């Protein structure tokens, strides 16, 4: 019965493979779409601008990559929590995302 | 724009599933 | 040497895995900046659907635009445009790209 | 609070010299940015006019934008839009800008 | 543009007199 | 009989006369009545669309480039006054073109 909120480090299925993602929308929104907006996390990381480092320790290594934030159907990936995200980081991702998609 | 007030006019009917992109393309993650 | 800038409606290709499936194109609304876009091959677009059912995140276009149809402000989402053989169609006016940002920034948690 | 920036088509007031006459309004296709017109109050814009006559420096506007008439691109002059009271009616696309700077650009002799 | 071209298609027909913008307003040079 | 030409530097009754450097050319300004033109002051304010004139041209002072506009000069007496130098003219058509939002 697990519905994904912002913060939270998921695991979602390639549908044989597994990959961490940083979600965005609330669990309000993505509970009654089976949707959410949700950020990649790779160990693959240097320079690149909209990377958001995540700490050390939080149970998944790596960066965010803020530019590749995507709406995807959850449900059908079997999202699992995988940790929760510091705020910084979380405040971080929506920074650079917000610059990219011309937010103000 | 408050998500409560969007929240609160989503129906089953006017729901819209994923968008079909179909498979990976070029440069994409996922 | 047509690079996707912010408010340009492009039509994008999609292919399904599975061959038997049909795949075509799609109109979408394009947020991001042809300074990111143009370098990085990638941009960040909410697609464009025939469908209007009052889904609140639906952003109407202009009767006479030369783009029926809604965007879905909340399947914003990045593609390879390049790959995708992006092809302009019209220029959204600020009007909806402002909208389709408020929805989508409220979605995202947006400061 | 508002700043007009270029592709900007405002509502701008004119008062007649002779001051027993209403005076009025017109649009304006604005062409300097929103850095300059914010702390200046002034901006350098084109006249739309209502009567399309086939004049060469004549730019037509897409109906979409629920601007009527066309842009006299040779008419560009420096405005204050605080004391005209500029409002924002539409923007033009990035094309509209193109023709009236690529026609205004050769009349000034620019390079 | 060709300004030849463009002041080719010109005539006393075509011609559009000064843009009245009445009085000079506020920090108007002219 | 007097048109004006692209780098003249003019008399306009705008009686109440002010100089004016002339940016369009003859060909425009004669079949029109109008010109675009930059207006001359005295003074250097310092700010960044000045163009100083050159010292001893029978003019002097500054070219206002972000002060450019469409005038009809039949009505206000065009006269000739002087002819801008080439680098003058070029840097007047830079600082407007950039304010333009030409590329």
């Amino acid at each position: 019965d697990y519905v994904p909120d912002a913060g939270h480090l998921v695991w979602l299925n390639f549908t044989g493979g597994r990959r961490p993602a940083l979600v965005l929308s609330p669990a309000a929104y993505n509970g009654v779409t089976g949707l959410m907006q949700a950020c990649p996390v790779t160990s693959r990381a240097k320079g690149y601008p909209f990377e958001v480092t995540l700490p050390a320790h939080l149970g998944v290594s790596g960066v965010v990559l803020a530019d590749h934030c995507r709406s995807l159907d959850w449900r059908s990936r079997r999202a699992e929590q995988l940790a929760e995200a510091p705020a910084d980081v979380l405040a971080e991702v929506r920074g650079k995302l917000g610059s990219l998609l011309g937010m103000s | 724009y408050d998500l409560a007030a969007l929240l609160a006019e989503m129906t089953p009917e006017n729901l819209h599933g994923e968008t079909d992109w179909g498979a990976l393309e070029g440069r994409e993650e996922w």
